[PDB]
DNA sequence: ATGTGCAACAGCATGATCGCGGCAAGCTGATCGTGCAAAAGTCGTGCCAGC
RNA sequence: GCCGC
């Protein structure tokens, strides 16, 4: 109940201090949720390739009276499981099923029909699926999809730092981003202009596209601004009061409230007097006819005389103008606003600038300027204008893209048109007129509020969607061609580019590489990531200083602590722990509700817009019982800051402190003791880590390892959990209990590990079964654990006895010293797996053979190949041995007397068959471990062919036959039963067979219902066991489709122990690395007074500089818990009572300061006890929390337990000389880890190899035996140094000098020690170079 | 695909202008130029050593006559007793008998480079490779009488001298079995044998000509439109293939059509079909027939690898009608082969029982026949 | 200008040639084409034609936004493929590859004195082949290139003696990746050592810039007497005590 | 008092942006038909020399 | 491209 039986067979010390409120998630949602979506169906249109299919179809030719109609999909059954899949190299996939009808319209009666043909499914292409894990299996890979950051669709405002001009002037600028279409912008000019910037091209002024809407000049001006009227009757010439708008401005004549004088001339402009003139209630006033001077004329008032008007907007007036309009009778003048305070001149502006007025005028214009190709035939213009924006299928935002456009605008609907509309374009240029003004402010684009992120679900439907388009555009030809005979799959069903469209976009992408596969904890991580690089995001180079800045609105959902080093800093990042997607693509985190003073259960998911408002209270801020502050002041985060807040004043509080750390950040202890790069970088480095030989639990932990574990998959936990009933080390069958069962056919769980298998890094995979025999087991509990993984722990280190010490410059710098006794135990001893595969291939000269016998070889090669040409498995190979024994033949047909006799003399074929057999590249070897001969269908099987085939029949029978027989023991139990009921004959009707001949009839019941109701069950499960057998016997045998070319395959596996060695790195999990400098033997080693040597010596000078803390403390934690563990070892071994041991456990388990772990062993069995206690024999495995853990006086009690001085300091002496260090020396246990950097790797020598055709120059790089490369600054040094013979023998000898190089290993040889130079072939070819052109260059005498 | 082969080796220079570079590989000539230039050699030594071998063939012997290298030389003081040295000496070289005039030489130096005590060194350096290599050729019954030897001994020289390497200097070469069959015509058993075409890649060569010339000249940046600067070639391009593909097609569905015996029951079923008879078939003229399906490669699961095999004239005169000596040529070896272990296949003999059977072929041909590919089992 | 081979005997022809047949298909259209009389306009667009080959193979991505092709990526013209970074960064101006070079990680050896450096022996007897190549045969231990070709591939005990011997006195070279100054490469004294690792002394890791978590080093023979005297007289770790700035 | 010459400002195109090393991954193809003489090449057939 | 210095 309390813990669960994988759990009380080793439980964690948890140092608590504060409770949990939701569990740690699936740590694997975001993929599986996302392909999840993307591939299930929806009874609407909303997601996937239902709305993929729903978006094109249904589909009618022009005017054909032919369409055809969709309804539903299905996906088939996969051909091949999972790992039979990778042990092939092809994709995992399974076919896409659709069903859709052909439907032929009346071409006489319009709207009906004459024909409809409902044929079934057709097939077009093949829809990769992703495994259990998270992971795309193509071509035997396995491809993991990294998800991206990029811009949400929408508006943004910038204002470019205001730094262009270098006047000082900040330039603002809009931009509309949609989904998929063309972009459109809005810029200021320096001489304050409305310019746009359509799909990047030129700047041009606004007004065209705003004539284009079919907006006269008089409603752009009357819709922009806020007109005036001017009223002139009886030369009065008064004005409209506005006292809202009359803010700043200087009265040019005395101001006259109904004929009293209200404001002077220049008189007080304050708020003062524009409240007095607003409280009395005036009406219009005249004023000066100066003021009328600088205004413009809004509207084109119309002359009542003659037809003749003063249209001319944008445009001041005369003052005959005034005489001309009063002849007219213009009483009223309508004037814009003209004042300056706010707001200011805009639009009319350009329009001024551009002096097309005509809907047909800006087409032509917009058309000339989009395309400066052919002019437009008033078609043209307006299509291709109708095709930029408001199109349906050419321009479209999504349904975020809407969202964020009416939020940013201040819109209450949410929903809206997927296409841009007239209005929103106005309201965007007005918006951008605003924020000049100074009303508004720009948005922050690293904002995380304004950033979502692409999955592998939405990446797919895209890809499929254009597919499917390229698709129909095929599809819609033919119909204007089409007879009534045509069917579904001959109306171009078109597999062909769906299937290269989704495969070229699965096999091949930025964003789609291969995962890492050291540890489970790399998986992890690389399945949870976000990359801001990709097809539609933002470059290495063209990023900024901000762009890889950590931001205030990253605590709950990116980490800042896990990202890369050199060019991608701050580019890819990780997803917290309590991180999710909302369903717009936005970030979350939980936070608990906070009412009055009191903390809620209840957890609210909040974005980056909405936490922006709240108050956010800190997760390690006290609380009582009843949920109250203990405190009056907290520390919250209100609006991207910290302060201080009153008890009341709070809104939400933080779930747990992991909330602003990875998975990877989360399993380093004391990660609050380290500097921030450091943990970075051991962060960065703990999923470099290889698995070693044998798991060992980390003993200083922090509780995330079990949740890494069982999220990874690597593991085999249990489903329907029951008891265990045969184990083996490559297979567990466990009885499910009767509680939880499917009805019929009784049933069993078989789970078959797998063994030794290569991984992407060329290391080993390997699963080992955790429970013992009759062990009850619960439903996700741990049965075997993979690789670096300790009963369903994650274990990707070794505990290593440490002593922080100088030790005569062997651990020097970050240099390591290691003892003999770590590589005897074979600690970091690692197993590495190679493929090696060939190929028989045919020519047109006759096919190539697999033979054992090889023309031209000795009998001493063909030692270790069988008949067939194939080594024997388990047979070790060095050096150049022959792996695959294949012959390619020769052609002649003419057979010359020489030819002739070498026939007679030997052999029929004479040795003209040439031999090209697959031999172990230098360097490399191991055991051969397993063939994999693949075959084609037709060809004659492979000796060994057979015996695999033999092999995997037996495995299936074998794995087969378990429920078979269940099954007909409970038969023949029931049959026993009721001959038991009725003539039973007890031990002599068990000793015959067949139930005695079904008891011969006795009652007529029972022969009539009962033992023919048994025998037909009976006959039943024969038949369906024998027809499922040879199902499986058929699939097991069965030639392999392989390709025209190819004829057999034959793959060979390798493997090899890799032992730890002075050149090998190795590193603990708090940024601190190093190699090895020496392996001391055991007796030169420092040793305590209980004779007991040290594993590892480390220096004291890493520790200040370097700031990790953490190092000493995991250190003085680790000794105080093997303290513990060899207190429980020693009292073990004097065969101490059970009470006095369960005592010690108990009192071990109730230390720390009010600790949330409530263990006890009151309830425990004797038998669990003794189990627990033997699984702490080798140390204490207690875990401290991320952000909360162990303190000072916790860790020194707990040395005081264990009978260890308090100080974490002990007396060392020297192993050579015997005596004592002066100074007492740090000692304790530090879980350290083995980089994937090894010296059998990195160490290449060359004298003399291949060169190219082209420069002559040695190749370059490891497996192709190049040469180091001696670069621009080498010859500088030696420039500089004044070594110029050294240089010259550089330049000429060892590089380029065809001559040159034979020569001088000619004297080398010969012992003269000269280099007769000569000229590099590099100059030579840049010589022809430039000939090659129209340039003459050579060289005079 | 039930199983898939792993991507074989293959690279591309990167981070260097020149793509691809090149790599220098090393040959038996290379060889024994690199071994010629560390041993002590006059001038007229050196030219004597390059000038011999430059005449190694691949398997390692020399093609050119000894008193054809001293021409070649065309000097004084250069007579055939310094070649001849100098040959000599570069004979005992890395691939040790490399540059042997001839067989009998390249075993004596084989057998020179020995322990000088070995069972049978004098019993097989001069009595079996320097006299009756013809007797060792055959079964060498009348070698014992001849060499005074008793058949035991014999028995152990024959094989102590098949010890040796027949064609030293072939274990040198560095070539790689690349030369595989693309097969662009693949072909698959159906209810009436149809085939169909692979490799094709034109809706790829399409997609990218659109996206580079079409794509160019859709955007914008350029001035003016390029409807015929880069559209008008791709469409050419595509044009031409096309028409190629449909030729090669219609060529490739005629001879399976006339060829269809071949593939079914039997293999050894081809009709003698002339280029006229495809010619005919699909109304084009025979050159450019000829000139298409003559290195062409299709892919049977049984049939031959190739598209000029089938293309035979060879009526013979046959009984009744006309036939094809591909046929008959293959039922003379499969009936040679499945003889009597004297196994006479005398060529008249063979005539007769061609006639008989219904070929009317002239036991002179027959003789062409077996030539060609085999021997006469003593028929002589 | 080699073209690129393909899996079988296809062959893909690259960047160059693509323009060179390109400017040859349009020189010799615009041939066929002028003699048939045609009308000056689609005269006057082979012209333009052909110039703009020319264009395009002598200078690409400049008047016509680069030709591209297959891949959607520029092709390659004469002047962009010149040297490296189109001048002469890559195979000329002092970015050779060298023989006679190695490369390994890095240790400390506390015990070495200033001029003395740890070479595996791995490492070596393959940097001085040709020189046990030599010993070998002037010693009389192998008469052939051949025989002594193969006693250093069977690399018996006597191999090791000579290569002890022929490293008494032949100082080498270390050098580490970001040369910044002059004494980022120095000539030390080989110490034969049974590993895989270099034994680098402390001292010189300050001058350097090196510290032992897991740096590597390259190492270079200087074989002729000139460069032997160079490396002891001017490179040498114990001349080199002051920093020259 | 109006017209002409010269210096300055804004826009546009061009060139460059550290090395060294190890996994990796895709292949970058082809082309065209012509219908005919003119040539070279090839096959069914009969010959003499060796056993 | 990913990683190491
Ligand atoms: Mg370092």
């Amino acid at each position: 109940m309390v813990y669960s039986y994988t759990e009380k067979k080793r439980i964690r010390k948890d140092f608590g201090k504060r409770p949990q409120v939701l569990d740690v998630p699936y740590l694997l949602s975001i993929q599986l949720d996302s392909f999840q979506k993307f591939i299930e169906q929806d009874p609407e249109g909303q997601y996937g390739l239902e709305a993929a299919f729903r978006s094109v179809f249904p589909i009618q030719s022009y005017s054909g009276n032919s369409e055809l109609q969709y309804v539903s999909y299905r996906l088939g059954e996969p051909v091949f499981d999972v790992q039979e899949c990778q042990i092939r190299g092809v994709t995992y996939s399974a076919p896409l099923r659709v069903k859709l009808r052909l439907v032929i319209y009346e071409r006489e009666a319009p709207e009906g029909t004459v024909k409809d043909i409902k044929e079934q499914e057709v097939y077009m292409g093949e829809i990769p699926l992703m495994t259990d894990n998270g992971t795309f299996v193509i071509n035997g890979t396995e491809r993991v999809i990294v998800s991206q950051l990029h811009r949400s669709p929408g508006v943004f405002f910038d204002s470019d730092k205001g730094k262009t001009h270098s006047s000082g002037k900040v330039l603002y600028n809009a931009r509309i981003i949609p989904y998929r279409g063309s972009w459109l912008d809005f810029e200021f000019d320096p001489k304050d202009n409305l310019f746009v910037r359509i799909d990047r091209r030129r700047k041009l002024p606004a007004t065209i596209i705003l004539r284009a809407l079919n907006y006269t000049t008089e409603q752009i001006l009357d819709l922009f601004f806020e007109k005036v009227i001017f009223e002139i009757r009886d030369n009065k010439l008064q004005m409209e009061l506005v006292p809202e708008r009359l803010r700043g401005e200087t009265a040019s004549f005395d101001i006259e409230a109904n004929g009293k004088v209200y404001v002077e001339k220049g008189r007080r402009i304050t708020a003062r007097h524009i409240r007095q003139l607003e409280k009395d209630d005036v009406k219009l006033i005249e004023v000066p006819v100066e003021y009328i001077a600088g205004k413009v004329v809004a509207k084109d008032y119309i002359d009542e005389s003659t037809g003749e008007l003063i249209c001319a907007a944008n445009m001041e007036l005369s003052l005959d103008l005034l005489a001309k309009l009063s002849q007219s009778g213009h009483k009223r003048i309508e004037t814009l606003f003209t004042n300056d305070l706010d707001h200011g001149p805009y639009i009319s502006e350009t329009l001024r600038v551009d002096p097309t007025n005509d809907r047909l005028s800006a087409l032509v214009e917009i058309y000339r300027m989009m395309r400066p190709g052919e002019p437009p035939t008033r078609e043209a213009a307006e299509s291709l204008f109708e095709n930029l924006f408001f199109s349906e299928d050419r321009y479209d935002l999504s349904a975020v893209g809407r969202m964020k456009f009416n939020r940013s605008l201040l819109r209450e609907e949410i929903e809206g048109s997927g296409i841009l509309s007239k209005d929103d374009i106005i309201d965007v240029m007005k918006k951008l007129i605003d924020i000049r003004n100074g009303k508004g402010e720009v948005d922050d684009i690293d904002h995380l509020g304004n950033r979502r992120i692409r999955s592998v679900g939405e990446m797919a439907e895209n890809q499929f969607r254009v597919g499917l388009v390229r698709v129909e555009r095929a599809v819609k030809e033919r119909l204007s061609l089409g007879d009534l005979d045509t069917l579904m799959p001959q109306d171009m069903i078109n597999a062909k580019p769906i299937s290269a469209a989704v495969k070229e976009f699965f096999g091949s992408s930025q964003l789609s590489q291969f995962m890492d596969q050291n540890n489970p904890l790399s998986e992890i991580t690389h399945k949870r990531r976000i990359s801001a690089l990709g097809p539609g995001g933002l470059t290495r180079e063209r990023a900024g200083f901000e762009v890889r800045d950590v931001h205030p609105t990253h605590y709950g959902r990116v980490c800042p602590i896990e990202t890369p080093e050199g060019p991608n800093i701050g580019l890819i990042n990780s997803l917290s722990v309590y991180a999710q997607t909302n369903e717009y693509g936005f970030l979350e985190t939980p936070y608990r509700k906070v009412t009055d003073g009191v903390v809620t259960d209840e957890i609210h998911y909040l974005s980056a817009i909405e936490e922006g408002n709240y108050v956010i209270a800190q997760a390690n801020s006290n609380l009582d019982e009843e949920g109250h502050f203990v405190e009056d002041l907290v520390t919250c985060r209100s609006k991207g800051e910290s302060s201080l807040f009153s008890r009341d004043q709070v809104d939400y509080m933080d779930v747990s402190t992991q909330q602003v750390v990875s998975v990877g950040a989360s399993l380093i202890p004391f990660l609050e003791h380290d500097d921030a790069n450091r943990a970075l970088m051991g962060a960065n480095m703990q999923r470099q880590a290889v698995p070693t030989l044998r798991a060992d639990k980390p003993l200083v932990g922090t509780g995330m390892e079990r949740a890494v574990a069982v999220d990874s998959g690597v593991t085999a936990v249990a489903k329907r959990g029951g008891v265990v009933q045969y184990v083996d080390a490559s297979r567990i069958v466990i009885k499910v209990n009767e509680d939880e069962m499917y009805p019929g056919e009784a049933g069993i769980d078989i789970y078959n590990l797998t063994k030794y298998t290569r991984s992407n890094q060329n290391t080993c995979i390997n699963q080992m079964p955790c429970v013992s025999l009759g062990e009850p087991v619960e439903r996700g509990d741990v049965l075997a654990d993979g690789p670096s993984t300790d009963l369903g722990e994650l274990a990707l280190g070794q505990n290593m006895r440490v002593a922080f010490m100088p030790w005569n410059g062997y651990n020097f710098e970050d240099s390591i010293l290691v003892s003999e006794r770590v590589v005897q135990e074979d600690r970091f001893t690692t197993i590495h797996i190679q493929e090696l595969a060939c190929v028989s291939r045919d020519t047109k000269l006759g096919p190539e053979e697999i033979t054992a016998d090889i023309p031209n070889v000795g009998e001493a090669a063909l030692s270790k190949l069988d008949e067939s040409g194939i080594v024997y498995i388990g047979a070790e190979v060095t050096g150049g041995d022959i792996l695959v024994g294949k012959v390619t033949p020769k052609g002649e047909t003419q057979l010359t007397p020489e030819e002739k006799l070498l026939r007679a003399i030997f052999g029929e074929k004479a040795s003209d068959v040439k031999d090209s057999s697959l031999r172990v590249p230098n360097g490399v070897s191991g055991t051969v471990i397993d063939v994999q001969v693949f075959t084609r269908d037709g060809v004659e099987k492979d000796k060994r062919a057979l015996e695999i085939e033999e092999m995997q029949l037996k495995q299936a029978k074998k794995d087969l036959s378990e429920e078979l027989q269940i099954l007909e023991a409970g038969l023949f139990s029931r049959i026993r039963a009721v001959l038991v009921a009725g003539g039973v004959e007890a031990e002599k009707l068990d000793k015959l067979p067949r139930d005695r001949w079904l008891e011969l009839g006795l009652t007529d019941e029972e022969k009539q219902n009962q033992l023919e109701q048994l025998a037909e069950q009976y006959d039943e499960l024969k038949h369906e066991f024998e027809k499922k057998l040879e199902a499986k016997r058929r699939k097991i045998t069965q030639g392999d489709d392989l390709a025209p070319g190819v004829l057999k395959i034959v793959k060979v596996y390798l493997a090899v122990k890799r032992r730890i060695q002075p050149g090998d790195k190795m590193a603990g999990r708090h940024g601190n690395k190093g190699v090895i400098s020496k392996i001391n033997p055991i007796e030169d080693m420092p040793y305590d007074e209980n004779g007991t040597p040290v594993d590892i010596v480390l220096n004291p000078l890493g520790v200040p500089s370097r700031m990790n803390i953490g190092q000493i403390l995991e250190t003085h934690l680790g000794m105080a818990a093997k303290g513990i563990g060899d207190k429980i070892n020693a009292m073990l071994k004097q065969q101490q009572e059970v009470a006095k041991l369960r005592e010690f456990i108990q009192r071990a388990y109730d230390l720390g300061a009010d600790v949330r772990q409530k263990v006890d062993l009151s309830t425990f069995s004797d038998e669990e006890v003794m189990r627990l206690a033997e699984n702490l024999r080798k140390g204490m495995p207690i875990a401290t929390p991320v952000f909360d853990g162990a303190k000072e006086a916790e860790i020194k009690e707990l040395l005081k337990l264990g009978d260890l001085p308090t100080s974490g300091q002990i007396r060392l002496y020297d192993g050579r000389t015997g005596e004592q260090f002066e100074r007492p020396v740090t000692v304790g246990y530090m879980y350290m880890l083995k980089l994937n950097h090894l010296v059998d790797d990195k160490m290449h020598a060359r004298s003399t190899g291949s060169y190219s055709l082209v420069t002559q120059q040695p190749l370059g790089g490891k497996a192709q035996f190049g040469g180091q490369r001696f670069g621009e600054m080498e010859v500088w040094a030696l420039e500089a140094y004044g070594a110029a013979y050294t240089l010259q023998e550089m330049l000429t000898v060892k590089s380029d000098d065809v001559n040159g190089r034979t020569k001088m290993y000619k004297n080398i040889v010969d012992g003269n020690h000269q280099m007769e130079p000569g000229m590099p072939e590099s100059f030579n070819v840049l010589l022809k170079e430039i000939r090659s052109l129209g340039i003459n260059i050579e060289l005079e005498d | 695909t039930a199983g898939t082969p792993s991507g074989n080796g293959v690279d591309y220079q990167d981070d260097e202008l020149p793509v691809y570079q090149g790599e220098t590989t090393q040959s038996l000539q290379d060889y024994l130029m690199w071994q010629v230039e560390l041993t002590p050699f006059t001038d007229t030594d050196r030219a004597i050593a390059t000038s011999i071998v430059d005449a190694v063939d691949d398997t390692g012997y020399l093609t050119i006559q000894i008193e054809d290298i001293v021409d070649s030389i065309g000097d004084d003081e250069i007579g055939l007793e310094e070649v001849e040295a100098v040959l000599k000496r570069i004979q005992r070289f890395d691939p040790v008998g490399v540059a042997a005039k001839d067989l009998r030489d390249c075993l004596l130096i084989q057998l020179s480079q020995f322990a000088k005590e070995t069972p049978w060194l004098e019993e097989a350096r001069l009595i079996i490779s320097d006299h009756l290599d013809l007797l060792a050729n055959h079964d060498f019954r009348t070698l014992m009488r001849v060499t005074r030897l008793k058949e035991e001994v014999l028995k152990e020289a024959v094989n102590l001298i098949q010890s040796l390497d027949p064609r030293p200097g072939q274990s040198i070469q560095t070539g790689e079995p690349e030369y595989v069959i693309p097969d662009v015509l693949v072909r698959k058993v159906n209810d009436r044998w149809v085939v169909e075409l692979n490799s094709d890649s034109l809706p790829r060569l399409k997609i990218n000509q659109q996206y580079a010339a079409m794509g160019n000249s859709a955007r914008n940046d350029a001035d003016g439109q390029f409807i015929r600067s880069n559209l008008q070639e791709a469409r050419w391009l595509i044009k031409s293939l096309e028409s190629a593909n449909d030729t090669l097609l219609r060529v490739s569905r005629c001879i399976v059509e006339q060829q269809q015996a071949f593939f079914e029951q039997g293999e050894e079923y081809m009709k003698p079909m002339v280029l006229a008879d495809i010619a005919q078939a699909v109304e084009m003229h025979e050159s450019t027939i000829s000139r298409v399906t003559t290195q062409k490669y299709l892919h049977s699961p049984r049939g031959i690898f190739e598209l000029k095999y089938f293309f035979s004239s060879h009526v013979n005169t046959e009984g009744g009608g006309e036939a094809s000596s591909t046929a008959i040529r293959a039922l003379v070896k499969k009936l040679i082969a499945a003889e009597n272990p004297a196994k006479p296949l005398s060529d008249s003999k063979l005539t007769s029982m061609l006639s008989e059977q219904g070929i009317m072929v002239a036991r002179r041909t027959v003789a062409k026949y077996r030539e060609s590919l085999s021997i006469p089992p003593s028929n002589q | 200008r080699p073209l690129v081979p393909l899996d079988g005997g296809r062959f893909a022809t690259s960047d160059l040639n693509d323009l060179y047949r390109r400017v040859i298909n349009r020189n010799n259209r615009l041939k066929r084409l002028l003699d048939l009389a045609a009308p000056d306009i689609i005269v006057r667009n082979e012209k333009r034609m052909l110039q703009e080959a020319v264009d395009a193979l002598l200078d690409n991505g400049r008047r016509g936004r680069a030709i591209t092709g297959s891949n959607k990526r520029p092709l390659k013209s004469l002047a962009d493929m010149i040297k490296g970074k189109q001048g002469r960064f890559r195979q000329n101006l002092l970015g050779k590859r060298v023989d006679y070079s190695g490369r390994s990680v890095i240790t400390v050896g506390p015990y070495l004195r200033l001029h003395q450096c740890g070479l595996p022996k791995k490492m070596a007897l393959e940097l001085f082949k040709p020189f046990i190549y030599g010993k070998l045969e002037l010693r009389g231990l192998a008469t052939t290139i051949k025989a002594a070709k193969k006693m250093v591939e069977r690399e018996e005990a006597v191999v090791w003696d000579i290569l002890d011997e022929v490293i008494r006195e032949h100082p080498v070279l270390l050098n580490r990746a970001p040369t910044l100054h002059r004494l980022g490469i120095q000539a030390f004294e080989p110490v034969l050592i049974e590993g895989k690792a270099i034994q680098l002394h402390p001292l010189v890791c300050a001058a350097y810039n090196a510290d032992f978590d897991g740096d590597q080093m390259a190492v270079h023979v200087p074989l002729t007497l000139e460069a032997q005297l160079e490396a002891r007289a001017l490179m040498m770790s114990t001349n080199n005590i002051l920093s020259p700035a």
